[PDB]
């Protein structure tokens, strides 16, 4: 008796200075056969924070449920909402409490810090994380990881200014990454869902994909 | 359960204007014999849900007795306050993980189909925990032959009426008992509208074997 | 694996009149770098490359062996192979190990003879041969390699413009590979010429 | 993982690679291997990325718990022993996490290793990770207990650099600390690819 | 092992056979596989003898003391439910493909069939054990609604032996019981009066 | 991988997708999965890619010069009992499992052989990862006799089936249409998959990328 | 664990192992010879299997020195460290595959001199220096850091040494002697044994 | 699988189902199980499609040469040493279960029966396949001496109907044969000419 | 592989142990302590497992310093060494138990030296002389040779070397210096390493 199952699925997250993209496709999958052509793996957490998660689904659905009654809790003692990086902090130590038994499931944790710049934040299985600029997991992570690199990080480039990431600029690479990794992986396809985190509150997208 | 015993084959599940239709062929298979050929894998939860149950059929029997205590403990407070179709998939959601968490499952595929406050539900939920809404469902080996035949009617018509939901469905179980060594030719059918749940059967369908005389 | 026991990723792109073949230097064993200067790919005959993926054995063996039918087959025939030819030649060798086959993911890179039209394609370990337009990846780092060139790639590039495709390409899908890198080397081939440069990679 | 870490004259010298891999696959590259328990007290962090941090951050709010009883800074035998202790219990679980406590309490300073076999040994220079055994060529070559200040950084810089070069599980960039009796400060973040270009 | 229960108006009756092997060796030639749960209610028991003994003394226990405080009948349909609560808990643990049939006031001859899983579905006539598999066609082509309880002690009787025929599992005796208002009769069939089928012969 | 074929009133309809992958990653997004075999015999092949070319390839040279010496035209018979006797040789190691369909003097025959070395001649089958969903197209709509256009229709529907709900095939749809008098090759048939287009150029202009050595070399 | 050691010079190929032959806990003996002397100037060390080694070094050098009787002229380094790999390649998927680690040292008279490194998957590759064993790992890294491509031979021992002191208070076995051998154009020539 | 042959005394008469499947998938919903060997001599295939087909093949390409040489009839009993021989032979590689009927001109209508180890025994009737366990206790009770050619058609297609019934890997139709001395007679049953036993209900 | 060994004279108790604490294929340490102090005149010398060795010769030596502080006078070696192992002997069944093998070293004012070899067993076993590790099979015997009864401390010592010396020279492992320590009527005496 196997207690995972791989259900596929690829989440973003891009950090500017004024917000935070992530996004992530909507394909439901297991083996060869796709469950559902619409399920979106992106949470809204606070007014400022938003989680996307890929892998088991079982354990996506309840390390979910867990953190938005971990969320309900934290308010009613400290009279306040949990920041993007408290909510980073609680994660890890709650990944790591099924650390014999750990959740098949990549957490990336997107919003915005105190000072209101874009904060994203990576996790592991077990609970292991780091704050970085941006981040890719899934099963399409390998694929678009590198261009992030290149593209946004500026790496292996010899003549290049290195312009600031602006909001409209990186919606165009998200929905260009995204556009790759719908022709070489299998596990994503079908519809990009992307939430833009500004100080204005949460926006939503969506945009189609392949569907073979 | 970590072997199931007597189990059942694929239920079928589509949403139509004003209700849910659910499918259900009625064996208890044994292996590959069909011992119990007259079990019914459709159970009615209340007024505006209903379940169909795949897999260990004895699994089905305990969520049925467990789900039928919880309608009946609801309906003697007798506040107003009634289960709907939603709340019974996440009740089940959490019911198959935390049996999968200890190492001890219930070895079913359950599709959920309601109509409440005018809203047809259709959920799904597996035994490692794993859930989701769709438009059609299908369980066991219809999730191979039967989803993709409902999937190439709902791309062309979003919404389907009773009539034409229906007659997809026995479309469906006619392709299921050409295909599937595990399924009979005798199947029940759950409807569930605004007056309520209601089964019909046990029916059949309209097998040709034009093909083997060539 | 034993794919992954020695490393190393082999691309070829397409562009206007002339192809591209790019390749890493490691060469180790399993988490050890022995030397960065390890070569991967063989020329075929003037506007033929081949670049080998996989065991590092089995690289050199593979190489070896099908220049012994190279020579032989243009010593026969007494004129240059095409690029086309040379595949069914490699496919061929490959799959006569059908059950005890060569660790070794061939990628073939060339202009065809008289004609010059550009020919890219890879093999599996067993002699699949896969003829695209594009590219073609082959190594232990092909995931990032094909989210690469799945965004870089362009219909009709320049020599110029190929050689900066195919070497951010590569530099940027080695530095997510650990076993992969130490050193990129490209080659252009074109109609009349041969360029081969090493790029400044990260000796990680 | 390349961790490296040797006490000289001057307090002691604690370098570490920026590099987290998944397989064949390099998760991140900027990763902090050293942890500050506090401001005289440095771990550094070498096998499980979540096993050495989880468990680094425990023994940091043991230690923080400690100095509010006692009303004084714990000591590096004191906390290593704390340490070595806490993973005792889950011996031979799947614990995989090999730390090196430095700082500088009362008997000067002192370097401890503690793995999460069971091992807790006291030492002038240790090197835990995969590129350990690089490292480890290096650092005894150059180490020289009377090495002055800007002789043991370099000494720490190319111990990492040599150990990137030949382990692929080491990269990244290469963190430098130095803990004094002031306490410990953060001497320099140089990238491998800088320094490659400053050894050629 | 080979059990069977089927049912008419009156009542119903029940049948199994009496052997008893470990392995290739018969241990008991002569067991009784009917147990009496209650006055009118009977159980055929199949699968492991030392797992379907300890059920049955557990499920009479029950059953009894349920009896006396209800000061009533007990209904074969609470007895097949206390059998099926202990298939199904320890399912895992337990080896048993017991019929319980019996008669009670309110819905007359019935029989429950709670196979190796634990799940209890109630049919007109039900076969167990490991000859069952070979008598699957007999049944289904000689079966007939309106059976007397005459009728139903030759199908049985029929069913049986030909089972014990081709089954290695499967002989001895015929152990009888037709369960009806009146009360329980129990009958054996031993070797000239089981049925016999012409062996076909060349 | 999703390959069918159907046996209409004058032919025989062969399809499949162009969709190759290396576990869970697209490799070749236009590879040609129907082979020929001789003038009126074709097949398609699923299973693993390198054995069905090379049991392809020597089945059709096998054939090749069986027509030369009987300077008759080939059988669908002979090519089944080949391909079947040389499957069954290798005792399943070649995993090969192709949709065998041609017209010869008998008529359309369409064969599916697979493995071990069994076959079936039906009068429509399906092969493949996503040969379950092609299979109830066929069992939902097929009709014996069918029109050439019909039987084009229903078979572009299966392949559709597969692309769409197996995982393991995508790309386009490749046809193959064998009759009495005619032999039409249409690839590609339908392009139901188009990738997006770009939001925005990443061009990588000259001098981007640094270089350590350089050597050119004048070809004649 | 066997440790072999080269580091080729301008004009010079320095290579040198240790000369212990163990069973299970304990050392037979503690002269024992790794080194093979295929020609006039070449140099095989050999290391690995408990009888592959000898098994495989000789049949090489047979076939090493029947070249030269048969044709007049030596195998070159390049040539016989191919022929080499090719052997040994040949038997990796055959009945018996020696299960041995190699280091072809050569001075060739239009080539210099040669230092090849070879695995037991035959895997041939040139480099400037090289070691085989589980002290590799520990005497790797001071190579690279004070090898250069100019090294004159005096420094060469030297750096030679640094290795081997490493080896003796980092390696947990036992390696306290060391044979030394140095091939220019005048041939192969003993040097002194490194004792500790 | 369900196979079925039975004998009279003209010929005999063969039977078998139609599905073939590849775990729970019918790959094959019509498969013609029923192998002509000769012109009177034919066989039911049980076990792996593959298998049955390659000795059929084998076996039906020595009988021929045979028959061409000695120029008469080949001999029932001829064509079930054949496959006995190859059954046995590499009975460590195959997986058949073979039943050969047929008629010749020296002993008549003959059902010979070789199952997986190799072994050959003749009968009056023969059943094979996964499906046959279902039915062995039914013929047992309803075959008797003396059946018409008439008789042991309605005995084949009852019994293969109740197997298929019961087993998954039975189902489909029903292919017969009943060879005598004129000829060969194929026949098919399909959907409402497959009989049909009313399934117990309450 | 670790090494421990003891020599028990007519008033005296000579122990000594390598101090070379290893991971893998390195050295991490050279100057590492086996000896734990249990008493005034008792000394517990412990090797074996990773962990275990220092959890298990901690914790006895924590009741044993609690014995003598709760009563005033301290536990005899006899006492001590049927304590420990009546310890290890219960753990040996539990859920945890301790993998390690140790030597107990300690003299008694009304019944001299006492030197007790225990395994990993819980096996007490008193004896004249003995050592743990892969290094007991090669100084046994030299031990049972030139041991006498009698042996004087400066013979002690002087048949220790020899022992040791043979490790320097048969021994596959790397064990330069060893840590020696004498337990008389005036207690616990440090002795000057002996190194190689
Ligand atoms: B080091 O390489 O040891 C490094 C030290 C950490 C970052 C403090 N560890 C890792 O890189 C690392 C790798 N992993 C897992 C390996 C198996 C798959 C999940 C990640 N955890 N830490
Ligand atoms: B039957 O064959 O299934 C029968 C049913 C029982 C009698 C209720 N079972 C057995 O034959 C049987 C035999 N045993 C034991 C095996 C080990 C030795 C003691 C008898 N258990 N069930
Ligand atoms: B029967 O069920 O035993 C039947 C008899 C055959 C048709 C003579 N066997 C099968 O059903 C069957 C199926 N297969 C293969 C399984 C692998 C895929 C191809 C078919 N082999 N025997």
């Amino acid at each position: 008796f196997s207690p995972y199952a791989f259900n596929g699925g690829t989440v973003l997250a891009i950090a500017g200075e004024d917000f935070s993209i992530v996004a992530s496709d909507t394909r439901l999958s297991e083996g060869f056969s796709i469950h559902t052509r619409d399920s979106p793996k992106c949470y809204k957490l606070t007014d400022k924070t938003v989680i996307g998660c890929s892998g088991f689904h079982g354990d996506c659905l309840t390390l979910t449920k867990i953190i938005e009654a971990r969320l309900k809790m934290y308010k009613h003692s400290n009279n306040k909402a949990m920041t993007t990086g408290a909510i980073a902090a609680m994660l890890s130590t709650i990944l790591y409490s099924r650390r014999f038994f750990p959740y098949y499931v990549y957490n990336i944790i997107g919003g915005l810090d105190e000072e209101g710049k874009g904060a994203v934040y990576s996790f592991d299985p077990v609970g292991s994380y780091q704050r970085d600029s941006f981040k890719a997991g899934g099963s399409a992570s390998a694929m678009l990881q590198p261009l992030l690199d290149n593209q946004v990080g500026f790496k292996n480039m010899q003549n290049v200014e290195h312009v600031p990431l602006t909001l409209d600029r990186a919606m165009r690479l998200v929905k260009d990454v995204f556009i790759s990794a719908a022709e070489r992986d299998v596990y994503t396809g079908d519809a990009l869902r992307i939430c833009i985190v500004t100080k204005e509150g949460i926006r939503e997208e969506t945009v189609p994909l392949r569907k073979d | 359960t970590q072997n199931p015993m007597v189990t059942g084959t694929s239920v079928l599940g589509v949403k139509f204007d004003g209700g849910v239709v659910i499918a259900a062929d009625m064996l208890g298979s044994y292996g590959s014999l069909a011992r119990f050929r007259n079990i019914s894998r459709i159970m009615r939860v209340n007024d505006s849900t209903m379940l169909g149950a795949s897999g260990d059929y004895a699994d089905f029997q305990y969520l049925k007795q467990v789900l039928g205590q919880m309608v009946i403990d609801e309906e003697l407070l007798g506040d107003g306050h009634s289960y709907s179709p939603r709340a019974i998939h996440s009740w089940l959601t959490r019911a198959m993980y935390s049996r999968r968490s200890k190492m001890n499952p219930l070895w079913n595929t359950m599709v959920i189909g309601g109509y409440a406050d005018g809203e047809s539900f259709l959920g799904y939920v597996d035994m490692l925990g794993v859930a989701y809404e769709a438009p059609s469902l299908a369980t066991g080996y219809g999730a191979y032959l039967a989803q993709p035949l409902l999937r190439e009617v709902l791309e062309k018509q979003p919404v389907l009426s009773q009539t034409e939901a229906r007659e997809l469905v026995e479309r469906c179980m006619r392709v299921l008992y050409y295909r599937d060594a595990r399924s009979y030719n005798r199947f029940q059918i759950a409807t569930v509208t605004e007056k309520g749940v209601e089964i019909e059967g046990p029916l059949s369908a309209q097998t040709n074997w034009d093909i083997a005389h060539m | 694996s034993i794919m992954s026991y020695n490393g190393g990723a082999v691309m070829a792109m397409k562009g206007k009149n002339c192809v591209a073949i790019a390749a890493d230097r490691r060469f180790g064993i399993q988490a050890q770098m022995v030397t960065t200067d390890f070569q991967k790919i063989f020329p075929m005959g003037d506007r033929l490359y081949i670049g080998l993926a996989g065991l590092a054995t089995d690289v050199q063996t593979v190489a070896q062996r099908l220049k012994f039918r190279l020579n032989l087959y243009e010593l026969k025939e007494g004129r240059q192979i095409k690029p086309y030819t040379l595949m069914s030649m490699v496919a061929n060798l490959l799959y006569e190990k059908r059950f005890g086959p060569y660790y070794t993911e061939p990628v073939i890179a060339g202009l065809d003879p008289k004609t010059f039209k550009p020919f890219i394609c890879s093999l599996d370990l067993i002699g699949c041969p896969m003829v695209t337009d594009d590219f073609v990846v082959s190594g232990t780092c092909s995931e990032q390699m094909y989210g690469m060139c799945e965004s870089l790639w362009e219909p009709n590039m320049d020599p110029e413009h190929l050689f900066e495709t195919i070497s951010q390409a590569m530099l940027n899908a080695v530095d997510r590979d650990a076993v992969s890198g130490m050193g990129v080397i490209v080659h252009v081939i074109e109609k009349d010429k041969i360029t081969t440069r090493t790029l400044k990679a990260r000796m990680d | 993982t390349t961790t490296l870490a040797f006490k000289f004259l001057h307090g002691v010298i604690v370098a570490a690679d920026s590099r987290a891999t998944a397989g064949a696959y390099i998760a991140s590259q900027t990763v902090k291997k050293v942890i500050e328990i506090n401001p005289y007290l440095l771990g550094t962090m070498a096998g499980g990325a979540a096993d050495c941090s989880f468990w680094e951050r425990l023994l940091a709010r043991q230690c923080r718990i400690y100095e509010l009883r006692n009303k004084e800074r714990i000591s590096v035998a004191a906390a290593s022993k704390l340490l070595a202790n806490m993973v005792y219990q889950y011996k031979g679980m799947g614990l995989s996490m090999g730390t090196m406590i430095c700082g500088w309490d009362k008997r000067g300073p002192g370097l401890y290793y503690v793995d999460s076999e069971g091992n807790r040994i006291s030492g002038t220079a240790f090197s835990v990770g995969s590129g350990s055994v690089y490292a480890y060529g290096v650092m005894d070559r150059g180490y020289s207990y009377d090495l002055k200040v800007e002789e043991a950084y370099d000494l720490a810089r190319r111990a990492i650099y040599q150990a990137t070069y030949r382990d692929a599980y080491s990269g990244g960039a290469v963190n430098l600390y130095h803990v004094r009796e002031d306490g410990w400060i953060r001497v320099s973040s140089d990238n491998v690819a800088d320094l490659h270009d400053k050894y050629s | 092992t080979t059990i069977m229960a089927v049912q008419f108006n009156g009542g119903v009756v029940l049948g199994a056979d009496s052997r008893t092997t470990t392995g290739s060796y018969i241990a008991n030639r002569v067991t009784d596989k009917l147990t009496p749960i209650h006055d009118h209610i009977f159980c055929c028991r199949s699968g492991s003898a030392a797992d379907t003994q300890a059920v049955a003394d557990a499920v009479t226990y029950q059953l009894g003391f349920h009896s006396i405080e209800l000061n009533e009948p007990p209904l074969v349909h609470t007895a097949a439910s206390l059998f099926k609560e202990m298939c199904y808990r320890y399912r895992e643990d337990l080896m048993a493909g017991i019929i319980i049939a019996g008669w009670d006031p309110q819905e007359g001859g019935q029989v429950y069939s709670v196979p190796m899983g634990g799940m209890m579905v109630r049919q007109s006539f039900a076969i167990g054990g490991s000859g069952s598999s070979y008598i699957y066609g007999y049944v289904d082509a000689t079966y007939r609604e309106g059976m007397t309880k005459d009728e139903c002690l030759q199908f049985t009787a029929n069913a049986l032996a030909l089972a014990m025929e081709r089954d290695g599992s499967s002989g001895g005796v015929i152990r009888l019981a037709a369960i009806q208002e009146s009360g329980v009769e129990r009958q054996v069939l031993l070797g000239d009066q089981i049925p016999k089928f012409t062996i076909a012969t060349l | 991988t999703t390959i069918a074929g159907v046996v209409y009133k004058d032919g025989i309809v062969l399809g499949a997708d162009t969709r190759a992958t290396e576990g869970m990653v697209v490799a070749d997004k236009n590879c040609s999965k129907i082979h020929f075999i001789s003038p009126n015999i074709y097949c398609c092949g699923a299973g693993t890619a390198a054995d069905t070319d090379m049991t392809t390839q020597l089945i059709s040279s096998n054939l090749e010069l069986h027509s030369l010496t009987t300077g008759r035209l080939p059988r669908v018979v002979t090519a089944n009992r080949m391909l079947k006797q040389m499957l069954f040789r290798y005792q399943g190691y070649i995993g090969a499992a192709l949709v065998l369909g041609g017209v010869d003097v008998t008529g359309p025959h369409l064969y599916s052989i697979y493995p071990h070395g069994s076959t079936d001649k039906l009068p429509y089958v399906t092969m493949g990862s996503g040969s379950l969903a092609a299979m109830a197209v066929f069992e939902d709509k097929f009709r014996p006799d069918m029109e050439e256009e019909e039987a084009k229709k229903l078979v572009s529907e299966a392949i559709a089936a597969g692309i769409f709900n197996d995982l393991g095939s995508g790309s386009n749809i490749d046809l193959c249409v064998i009759s009495k008098s005619k032999l039409d090759f249409l690839r590609p048939f339908s392009v139901p998959n188009k990738k997006g287009t770009r939001l925005g150029r990443y061009r990588c202009e000259k001098g981007t990328t640094a270089v350590l050595t350089e050597k050119v070399t004048p070809l004649e | 664990m066997e440790y072999l050691i080269g580091i080729q010079g301008p004009d010079y190929v320095l290579v040198a192992s240790d000369r212990v032959a163990a069973s299970n806990i304990v050392q037979m003996k503690d002269d024992h010879d790794k080194m093979f002397k295929m020609s006039e100037k070449i140099l095989l060390l050999c290391v690995g299997e408990a009888g592959d080694t000898v098994q495989f070094a000789e049949y090489i050098q047979k076939n090493v020195q029947l070249y030269k009787m048969r044709n007049g002229y030596e195998l070159s380094p390049t040539a016989a460290a191919n022929f080499t790999r090719r052997n040994l390649a040949d038997c990796l998927r055959s009945r018996t595959p020696y299960h041995v680690n190699l280091l072809l040292a050569g001075y060739d008279e239009h080539e210099g001199p040669a230092l090849y490194y070879m695995d037991y998957l035959a895997a041939l590759a040139k480099a400037p220096f090289a070691a085989h064993g589980y002290g590799a790992f520990l005497t790797l890294s001071i190579l690279d850091r004070y090898y250069t491509p100019t090294i004159s031979r005096e420094r060469a021992v030297e750096l030679l040494r640094k290795c081997l002191e490493e080896l003796q208070k980092r390696f947990i076995l036992n390696l306290p002697t060391f044979s030394v051998r140095v091939i220019d154009k005048d041939g192969i020539h003993n040097l002194e044994n490194i004792a500790f």
